[PDB]
Order: C-alpha cells, then sequence, then structure tokens
RNA sequence: GAGAACAGAAAUCUCCAGUAGAACAAAAGGGUAAAAGCCCCCUUGAUUUUGAUUUUCAGUGUGAAUACAAACCAUGAAAGU
C-alpha cells in the first residue's frame, strides 16, 4: 500500500508483488455430485437465527414491538 | 399457614380458590388470569417491588429494585 | 353397538388412562376440569384425615439453604460498550403511535438514564 | 500520485464475507496465452485492479472500536479497528449432514403422555439429618453407598426363612445397586436399538 | 390483530373502560350482535364487571 | 548384553544398544516418544448465571428443562488449552 494524493488518507494506492506459486492448469477430467446430495450439502441449520415474525420487531433499546394496522 | 381458601357460589359451596397471604413479586409484566381459570391468588397490596438492602461492606443501607 | 364401545373407539384412533378419559377429554382435559372440583378434604368415619385439602397441608417443611459459591457471583454485568451503545440509542428512538410494547428489555435503567 | 477509482465497462460483484472479488468482463485469448509475454503484465493489471475495488469495499465497510484495554478476553483491544464483514453470500457444501433429530425415547413419551415435567436439577447436595452436614447425593463420597460403610445393620424380618440370611446385607444393597445400573444401561440400549 | 400479536398467551382480554354513559355496554353488544350487556340511557347502568366471551381466545371486561 | 554378598530362570542398583516390538484407545491401508505413556504441582468449581435467540411444557404465561452463544472459572511465564 501506498499514499495516493487523490483518495485522502482513507484509500491508498495498492500494488501486487508476485510471489509463486504461478500454475496453469489444464481442466482433465470431472465428476459432479447427485442433487439430492447437492441439497443435503447445502441445507441449513437455522438453529441459532431468530424466527420473523410479521409485524414484530426489535428496537435498538432491545424492547420486541408489535405493530398495528 | 401460606394459603388461604377462597369459597365461590351463591352458597358457597366451591373451595376451590386459594390466596397467597404472604408477600410476592411478580415480575415485569403480569397480567391477572381471567377470573374463571385464576386459582392462585396473589393481592396486589401484598407485591413487593423494591428492598431495603443491606451491604456488609462499607455499611450501608440501599433501597433497591 | 360394539363399534360405539369405548375399547373400539381407542383402536380407531392401560395404567396411563384415567378415570374420564373419554372422545371429548384427554387426560390433561380432565384433570384440569376435576381442578373445579378439587379443593376438598377426605375424612373417614372415625374423623381420620385420608387425604388433605388442596394447598392445605399441614406438614412442616424443612426450610434449608445450602452453602454454594453460586450465591455470591455477580449475576448480571454490563460492559461499558454496551453502556455507550445503549445511552445513545435511548435518544434516538422515534415512537410510533401503531407501535405496541409487547416485551420490555431489561437494562440498568439507573445507569442509562442520565440527562444533561 | 496514481488513481484509486478503477473503472469497468461490466460491474463487478462481491462477497466481503469471503473477501473475494467477481469480474465477468472480456479477457482476450491472444494477450493472455502463453505464446505472449506480456501474459504476466496483462493478469498482474487485472489483478491489481480487482483488489483496489475489493480493498475499496472492505475499507468504506463499517468499523468497530472498543474501549476495553490490553490483557483482557476478547483479543480486541482500545487501538484496534476491526472491520465488519458481512455474511458470505456464496454458497458451500458442508462436510458432515446436518445433525438429526433424535427420536422420542420410551421415558419421554411416558412423561409427555402423563404430563411429568422435567426436574429443575439445582445441585447433588442433600442435607443429613444425622449428621451437621451437607453430603452429595451420588458419586463420590456420595450419600448412595454409606450402608456399606454402616458400622452395624439391623437384619430384615422378611430374610429370615429363606438361604439368604447369611449374606452380607451391605453385599446384597450393592447387588441391588448394581442390576438396577445395568438395567438402565440395559433400557438405554434398547431406546438406541428403536 | 392483537390476539395474533400474542399468539402465544392462549387468550387475551379486552377492558372498555372510560366515562359513564359513552356506551361501552352498547360497544360490547354491538361486538357480539346480542343484548349480552344491560344498556340503558341511565349513567350507571353498569356496576360491576362482566367477561363476555367474543371469540375462543378474546374475552371482553 | 554385561557388572554388583544373600539373589538361582524371577527381587534391587549401574552402564550401552534400544522406532516403540512397552501402555492407552480404536479395530489404519500413516493414532501417541522432550507424548496422548509413567511421576510431581495447582484446582474439588463443573449440576456457574445471563440471554428480546432454538424446541417442549404450564391455568403458577418475565418460570423450568432444552440447544446455542456470551460473561466467568481452572491452569500456565506466555502462546494458549
Ligand atoms: N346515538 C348513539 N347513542 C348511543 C351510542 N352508543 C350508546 N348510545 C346510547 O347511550 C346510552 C348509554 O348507553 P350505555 O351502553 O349504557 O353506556 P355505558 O358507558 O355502558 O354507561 P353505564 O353502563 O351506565 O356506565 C344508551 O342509551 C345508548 O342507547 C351510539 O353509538 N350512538
Ligand atoms: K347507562
Ligand atoms: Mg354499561
Amino acid at each position: 500500500s501506498y499514499k495516493s494524493d487523490q483518495g485522502g488518507k482513507r484509500l491508498p494506492r495498492i500494488e501486487l508483488v508476485e510471489i509463486g506459486p504461478r500454475l496453469d492448469f489444464k481442466i482433465g477430467r470431472i465428476h459432479t455430485p447427485s442433487p439430492d446430495m447437492v441439497t443435503e450439502a447445502h441445507k441449513k441449520p437455522k438453529q441459532l437465527e431468530m424466527k420473523t415474525k410479521k409485524n414484530v420487531e426489535l428496537d435498538i433499546m432491545g424492547d420486541k414491538l408489535g405493530r398495528i394496522h | 399457614e401460606m394459603f388461604k381458601v377462597i369459597k365461590t357460589g351463591k352458597s358457597r359451596s366451591k373451595s376451590w380458590k386459594r390466596m397467597i397471604t404472604k408477600h410476592t413479586f411478580v415480575g415485569e409484566g403480569f397480567t391477572r388470569r381471567p377470573v374463571k381459570m385464576e386459582r392462585i391468588i396473589r393481592p396486589s397490596a401484598l407485591r413487593q417491588k423494591k428492598a431495603n438492602v443491606t451491604h456488609p461492606e462499607l455499611g450501608v443501607t440501599v433501597f433497591l429494585p | 353397538g360394539t363399534g360405539k364401545k369405548e375399547k373400539s373407539r381407542r383402536i380407531r384412533e392401560g395404567n396411563l388412562r384415567v378415570k374420564g378419559e373419554n372422545f371429548y377429554r384427554d387426560s390433561k382435559r380432565v384433570k384440569f376440569l376435576n381442578m373445579y372440583t378439587s379443593g376438598k378434604e377426605i375424612r373417614n368415619k372415625k374423623g381420620n384425615l385420608i387425604r388433605a385439602a388442596s394447598f392445605q397441608d399441614s406438614t412442616i417443611p424443612d426450610a434449608r439453604v445450602q452453602p454454594d459459591r453460586r450465591w455470591f457471583g455477580n449475576t448480571r454485568v454490563i460492559s461499558q460498550d454496551a453502556l455507550q451503545h445503549f445511552r445513545s440509542a435511548l435518544g434516538e428512538t422515534q415512537k410510533d403511535t401503531y407501535q405496541v410494547l409487547l416485551r420490555r428489555n431489561k437494562l440498568p435503567m439507573s445507569l442509562l438514564e442520565e440527562k444533561d | 500520485n496514481l488513481p484509486v477509482t478503477v473503472e469497468k465497462p461490466i460491474p463487478v460483484v462481491y462477497d466481503l464475507g469471503n473477501l473475494a472479488a467477481f469480474d465477468s468482463n472480456v479477457l482476450d485469448k491472444n494477450d493472455l496465452d502463453s505464446s505472449n509475454a506480456r501474459r504476466e503484465e496483462k493478469i498482474k493489471s487485472l489483478t491489481r485492479d480487482n483488489v483496489q475495488l475489493l480493498i475499496n469495499q472492505l475499507l468504506s465497510l463499517p468499523m468497530k472500536t472498543t474501549t476495553e484495554s490490553v490483557g483482557g478476553t476478547g483479543g480486541q483491544s482500545s487501538v484496534m479497528t476491526l472491520l465488519q464483514l458481512p455474511d458470505p453470500t456464496t454458497d458451500l457444501p458442508r462436510e458432515k449432514p446436518l445433525p438429526k433429530a433424535k427420536a422420542m425415547t420410551k421415558w419421554e413419551k411416558f412423561a409427555a403422555k402423563k404430563g411429568i415435567k422435567p426436574k429443575e436439577r439445582a445441585g447433588k447436595m442433600i442435607y443429613d439429618e444425622a449428621s451437621g452436614e451437607w453430603v452429595p447425593k451420588w458419586g463420590y463420597k456420595g450419600a448412595n453407598k454409606k450402608l456399606d460403610d454402616q458400622w452395624l445393620v439391623e437384619v430384615d424380618d422378611k430374610v429370615k426363612g429363606t438361604d439368604n440370611e447369611l449374606i452380607d446385607p451391605r453385599t446384597l444393597n450393592r447387588a441391588e445397586r448394581k442390576r438396577l445400573v445395568k438395567k438402565n444401561e440395559k433400557q438405554q440400549r434398547r431406546n438406541m436399538k428403536n | 390483530q392483537f390476539s395474533q400479536l400474542h399468539t402465544d398467551r392462549k387468550q387475551i382480554s379486552v377492558g372498555f373502560i372510560g366515562y359513564p354513559n359513552t356506551g361501552k355496554s352498547s360497544i360490547i353488544n354491538t361486538l357480539r350482535k346480542k343484548k349480552v350487556c344491560q344498556v340503558a340511557p341511565i349513567p350507571g347502568e353498569t356496576k360491576v364487571w362482566q367477561y363476555i366471551t367474543l371469540m375462543k381466545r378474546i374475552f371482553l371486561i
């Protein structure tokens, strides 16, 4: 990183120095999963996250608030 | 000693309701149960929110929630 | 009718079942409805106490508090960063008339309610 | 004073949770083939532009500061300012499947049917009336094994008339305890089989 | 809507308060579509509280 | 493998060689050697307590179990576990 003189003191100028390794991969062979395995591997736990509920929010103070229409 | 029997009915024949005679702490967001389904009674005059707490160190007493 | 019998109903839909459990009531329903006639004491011919009235037992309990180091530890603490966040948030709130308070968060409001 | 505003025809996308930047612009085969000696310069310039864009996004991300001093748990001190990375956008397969929900055991089904609430489990210390001490109700120096150490045991009236009269009652109670423990283990194995 | 916001409470109660002769009993009768609370032009007709079941989860007082 | 009164096929001490052929768990087709083996020191707290969060229950709905996280706790010079 270097001083930029045009992005202020927040956005430095970037430079890259290669350190290796440099590699060229030719794509020889493939083997793809079955779609049920794809879905099983992309399932999410959802245990940690709070359940969403309509018209119910949490404010900055942490109070649970309900909306009335 | 803890509970008092509260009789209901015109002829006072039912005796399934109980009243707590000691002081209680009910907490925040307390709402009374509907009277038909209210077995345990904690009257509002006996509910407490604060106490006089004495600290052993420094020898003071403070009124705390 | 054999199909209308209580035995046949259970096939369609031993010691666990209680008295009065039928098509209309489950066990919990039976006990909740028996609450309205529960509070009576039982006495025999001689006048002894077969069973005391509900919530009217006369036995004196052994009221003791055991020694434990959980009594002497801090139960609630708040960081300086959290205090600053809640102090800033108290003041930025824009109350809407159509929002109701469902549950109030437990906070040290004595430490948060500082006004110049 | 080189510029820090990389302009790109096709707008690039970011996954700041994975610290990745993806550009789908046009790449020529001639400038990237091994027959070209400037392929390294072209690739370095393209990667430099993409890294500049990614660094701009990262340094424009919100920052967290704290007031706690060093030597405390947490890892962030007062002088450290930390970027708040968002959740990763790119989806990747897991290494193991999600933990299955275990089926209810026989005790759990019976407790649900009969309305038995779980015990509060405050502690393992019970008060002993015969002494003036609190003792563990089970385990190391527990109160469930005091009959073995009891100095005097009265012989039950019902044991008489059977050949098990000569047996030490402490031995009999230890055998009953071990039988109960093995019964509990067999019930656990049965639940695991079911 | 209030019942849905308190769906974990198994029932909610709505208490009608206000000045005498403002129409609390009339409003409750309107909601029930039946004369379940006594109504009069003279103030002070209602003298004690009264529970009315509007729905399975909604009570009026 | 050699040396040392009782003391030899088996007691205890000393030296050299010693990839683990010992002792711990799993059933490696590559587990562990300034150890994951043996001894010593510190802790007996391990069923802590907080949660607007996950699942279940309740006529006692701001409670309890339960999952997860955090604050602590133990030890160590520390990294850290
Ligand atoms: N025009 C008109 N009259 C109403 C309305 N609501 C109530 N009233 C009349 O106002 C009078 C008061 O009725 P109540 O229902 O007894 O009012 P309340 O508040 O319950 O009075 P109390 O029970 O005595 O405390 C009645 O005679 C009603 O007929 C309304 O919406 N419009
Ligand atoms: K009236
Ligand atoms: Mg009225």
